[PDB]
């Protein structure tokens, strides 16, 4: 409307790339997430699918998708990880000279800084949706399949939790299958663990939309 | 929209995406009051997944960026329209084109300054938007004007441009998307009937004109206009409710709250965070009493480290140094979680700060408060002598001067009326400095009468509904609560407060759903007024927005009403 009226009220009168790079990772780790988030609500099913489901006949079957999207998911962890870390580093090694006194940053670095701080908070979320499904299969993975599959003792209560607990035919190969999930949520905490820290010296308010735009420079 | 937070992201949201740009990151060029409006509805990383990468000051501009559109929310002045047409003009542009969002209508003599310039060829789109108003809580909405009470009522009163606050105001109801009939105060200033009269006209020039369209059930939206001096006791009063009690005792400077914790090793770890909306413990537990909030904080975190060890596979046996070693503990052993044990952290410190800042001191200062301004006991013993209830305040050398005020204020309040001699020896007995005492005389000019000789104000002709009152500390119900349900029940007396058209629209018997009730006093609102919306959006029947120039605390209340005259 108003546009029309403006380009009316006018005719009555008559590049260079910029951090290339960069721009490339954010859209790599966007694009990696993504998959991470489709992927793991996929293993989701795949846990919850070898439950039962006619013995070894199909757990053959599913343990090789599972083995198979869950190292993909951790391939594509590994590189956000690795494309984040790059960015701090090259933030880091950027602050004393994109800061022209004054208090006052550069547009450069300020994006770097919103990019880097939002895209490890969006990691951290997803990765927990992950560490979440892992370990609440993991604790299934051991109640009604592991324990229950006591249909060769008469074991009650402590017999066997004190029991199998330790030693954790295809009640051989869930033990692979839970020592999987296990060095999962390993990973996982050493991710999830420096990941933390790293947040550390970094934020608290960067978030927040006034204080970016307060330290922006000016004077061309 | 349910949430005015919610309505104003989604004005946001829909510009955003009608942007015709090429799919490359875009620049959001913004203005002070968009950047007020903006940063109280989004945070940045809900901003850079809307495709923006930086947002920018419209003054100052340098990094040029001619690979991405610029956006701009901006005001229809010329000072902004100087700074567009100079982002371009020369060899070079700054952004590969220029999509400008008005933040209400432009007028044409600049329209022509624009179409002038050489900007005109980049300009691709430009709409009017219809919203400036800050959306400070999905209730409570804000004009960003902290002087306001004295702008409005104040020694320059009748210069204040009444124009420009009535489109702010239906600004209100465009994005809101809902044609509300207006409210007043029989006994509102010439001023304020004049602004509930114009804002009518505004609403209706906007229906009339497709800029809303709503269903109009059995039940109609109203919006309430009030002056400052409907209730002139709230924004004076210690609260004991949580928000109300954290912004009133501690330091909350623009919304943020300083405290010291601990992560993987350094200690004192000073933080500051921002109390608002996306944070899970404050909604829940803001309007909720302080020694109720004290424990359940206390009980949330203790329930979250035990489940969440759970959700694994482990369990807490280990307790040393009680709930700080559980925080070690658990920054330790499920960093994941780093995020909610800041937010448990910060309000076990909130929590236990107010505790104890309300000393025996401050108690006595709200018992007195609180008999003064319900005008009895605890026991319903009826209190007469105000200027006794404030003798053992004024008297306690413990008690800070602003304290001190506060109760002199309500005292004057309720004597309604006091002789120029005994208010001159009871502010000398208080030692209250002759500077410091413009916050009692200045109650005239909010049409309060503190000094006999200038003649009583006719009493305010108005039952309480009466309600129950458990706690002893909290017997005081704002008297907007009162306004707000008696509307939700058509039960609001016409003769009291007249609508502007279709009065009888309101009659009374002798989620998404809902009618709106926006309620606006002029000046300041207070906390315990903003959680009265809540209270009754909860019980029955509308949902209510309420809102006023700033929100403003006790202290600043009486700061601004020492400064009236000045």
């Amino acid at each position: 409307d108003r546009l029309s009226r403006l380009r009316q009220m006018a005719a009555e009168n008559q590049p260079e790339p910029f951090m290339a790079d960069f721009f490339n990772r954010v859209k790599r780790i966007r694009d990696n997430i993504e998959d991470i988030e489709q992927a793991i609500e996929q293993v989701a099913q795949l846990h919850t699918e070898s439950l039962v489901a006619v013995s070894k006949e199909d757990r053959d079957r599913l343990n090789e998708k599972l083995q198979d999207t869950m190292a993909r998911i951790s391939a594509l962890g590994n590189k956000i990880r690795a494309d984040l870390k790059q960015i701090e580093k090259e933030n880091k090694r950027a602050q004393q000279e994109g800061t022209f006194e004054d208090g006052t940053v550069s547009t450069d670095l300020r994006i770097r800084q919103s990019q880097h701080s939002s895209l490890s908070r969006k990691f951290v979320k997803v990765m927990t949706r992950y560490n979440d499904v892992q370990a609440e299969n993991k604790r299934r993975y051991g109640e009604n399949v592991a324990r229950q599959c006591r249909v060769v003792e008469p074991s009650l209560s402590d017999d066997a939790i004190q029991k199998v607990i330790e030693h954790g035919n295809e009640i051989r190969d869930r033990h692979k299958d839970i020592q999987q999930l296990e060095r999962s949520l390993l990973e996982l905490h050493e991710m999830f663990t420096d990941m933390s820290t790293l947040v550390a010296s970094q934020g608290e308010m960067i978030d927040r939309i006034e204080f970016s735009v307060e330290q922006s420079h000016n004077y061309v | 929209h349910m949430s005015l937070k919610s309505a104003v992201k989604t004005v946001l949201t829909n510009s955003l995406r009608s942007v015709a740009d090429g799919g490359d990151w875009k620049v959001l060029v913004v203005d002070k009051p968009a950047l007020r409006m903006i940063s109280e509805c989004a945070r940045m990383s809900e901003i850079l997944d809307l495709g923006v990468t930086v947002v920018e000051d419209v003054s100052k501009q340098r990094k040029v960026l001619p690979q991405f559109h610029g956006v701009y929310f901006i005001e229809p002045t010329e000072e902004n329209l100087d700074y567009v047409i100079r982002d371009f003009a020369d060899r070079t542009p700054t952004y590969e084109a220029a999509h400008l969002f008005f933040l209400s209508p432009v007028p044409d003599a600049l329209m022509a300054k624009l179409a002038s310039a050489k900007a005109v060829k980049y300009v691709k789109t430009l709409k009017e938007i219809n919203t400036l108003f800050i959306p400070k809580e999905h209730r409570v909405f804000t004009l960003n004007e902290p002087h306001g009470l004295v702008q409005y009522y104040g020694s320059r009163s009748s210069s204040y441009n009444i124009d420009h606050l009535v489109r702010r105001l239906s600004t209100l109801c465009t994005t809101m998307n809902v044609a509300p009939i207006v409210r007043y105060s029989s006994t509102s200033t010439p001023g304020t009937e004049r602004m509930a009269m114009q804002l009518q006209k505004e609403i209706d020039m906007s229906v009339s004109q497709g800029l809303i369209n709503a269903r109009e059930g059995k039940l109609k939206s109203q919006f309430l206009i009030l002056d400052r001096a409907v209730d002139l006791k709230s924004p004076l009063v210690h609260e004991l409710t949580y928000q109300a009690a954290a912004y009133d005792l501690l330091n909350i400077e623009n919304d943020i709250y300083s405290y010291s914790t601990v992560d993987a090793g350094g200690r004192e770890q000073q933080r500051q965070v921002v109390l608002g909306e996306d944070d899970d413990i404050w909604l829940q537990m803001r309007h909720l009493h302080i020694s109720e909030v004290f424990r359940k904080v206390k009980s949330s975190f203790d329930e979250f480290c035990v489940s969440a060890r759970r959700l694994q596979g482990l369990r807490d046996s280990q307790q040393g140094e009680g709930g700080a070693g559980a925080l070690k503990q658990m920054l330790k052993d499920l960093p994941q979680h780093r995020e909610q044990m800041q937010k448990y952290s910060l309000h076990l410190d909130m929590s236990n700060a107010i505790n104890m800042a309300f000393s025996s001191t401050i108690d006595s200062c709200t018992k007195a408060e609180q008999n003064i301004v319900t005008e009895e006991e605890q026991d319903g013993n009826k209190v007469r002598d105000f200027i006794g209830e404030v003798a053992s305040v004024v008297v306690d050398r413990r008690v800070s001067t602003e304290d001190k005020l506060r109760c002199l204020m309500l005292c004057v309040l309720a004597k309604n009326g006091t002789s120029s001699h005994e208010l001159n020896n009871l502010l000398d007995n208080a030692n209250i400095a002759t500077p410091s005492r413009s916050a009692i005389y200045n109650l005239e000019m909010l049409g309060a009468t503190v000094v006999a000789d200038r003649r009583g104000r006719k009493p305010k002709t108005m039952k309480r509904i009466e309600r129950d009152m458990p706690y002893v500390l909290s017997r005081w119900t704002p008297i907007v609560k009162d306004l707000m349900e008696y509307i939700a029940t058509g039960q609001l007396d016409l003769e009291s407060y007249p609508a502007v058209r279709d009065g009888p629209s309101v009659v009374q018997p002798k989620e998404s759903a809902k009618p709106k009730l926006f309620v606006f006093i002029n000046g300041t609102v207070s906390y315990n007024e903003i959680r009265c919306a809540y209270e009754v959006s909860q019980s029955s029947g509308y949902e209510v927005y309420i809102g006023a120039h700033n929100i403003a605390t006790p202290a600043e209340f009486v700061e601004l009403v020492s400064l009236l005259d000045k």
